[PDB]
């Protein structure tokens, strides 16, 4: 949508612990 | 927050919620970590919605997933997994990430986008003005506040 929340949802998303 | 960064946030959570249910599955994380090239194992997946998922009811709902938007304080990635990420998108290797790349990794996010958004994508990350996003660009919208 914004590159800005792709990447940090998927930045944060990612975070497994 | 903004309310303008909430509407954001939510067009984020429509990425992963692919069935618009309310609610990110494993299985639909899944699907967009392999729609990246990606390729994690379930219990992967479950581990990833098990630190967003709140309430413990197996899932993310927008609740949640607003609030790790929202709230991170600073600390962040090793080099290691930021080029992991910046490799999702340049998909040629050069060491740009263009507009055709980004239309392309949209694309397979089920996103369908116009030339003047995808270029107001590149927008917010270029900042030599090259018209693409290099690695030190990349890093920057991963790795700042
Ligand atoms: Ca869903
Ligand atoms: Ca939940
Ligand atoms: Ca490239
Ligand atoms: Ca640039």
């Amino acid at each position: 949508a914004t590159l800005d929340a792709l990447l940090a949802a998927l930045r944060r998303i990612q975070r497994a612990d | 927050l903004t309310e303008e960064q909430i509407a954001e946030f939510k067009e984020a959570f429509s990425l992963f919620d692919k069935d618009g249910d309310g609610t990110i599955t494993t299985k639909e994380l899944g699907t967009v970590m392999r729609s990246l090239g990606q390729n994690p194992t379930e219990a992967e997946l479950q581990d990833m919605i098990n630190e967003v998922d709140a309430d413990g009811n197996g899932t993310i709902d927008f609740p949640e997933f607003l609030t790790m938007m929202a709230r991170k304080m600073k600390d962040t990635d090793s080099e290691e997994e930021i080029r992991e990420a910046f490799r999702v998108f340049d998909k040629d290797g050069n060491g740009y990430i263009s507009a055709a790349e980004l239309r392309h990794v949209m694309t397979n996010l089920g996103e369908k986008l116009t030339d003047e958004e995808v270029d107001e994508m590149i927008r917010e990350a270029d900042i030599d003005g090259d018209g693409q996003v290099n690695y030190e660009e990349f890093v920057q919208m991963m790795t700042a506040k």
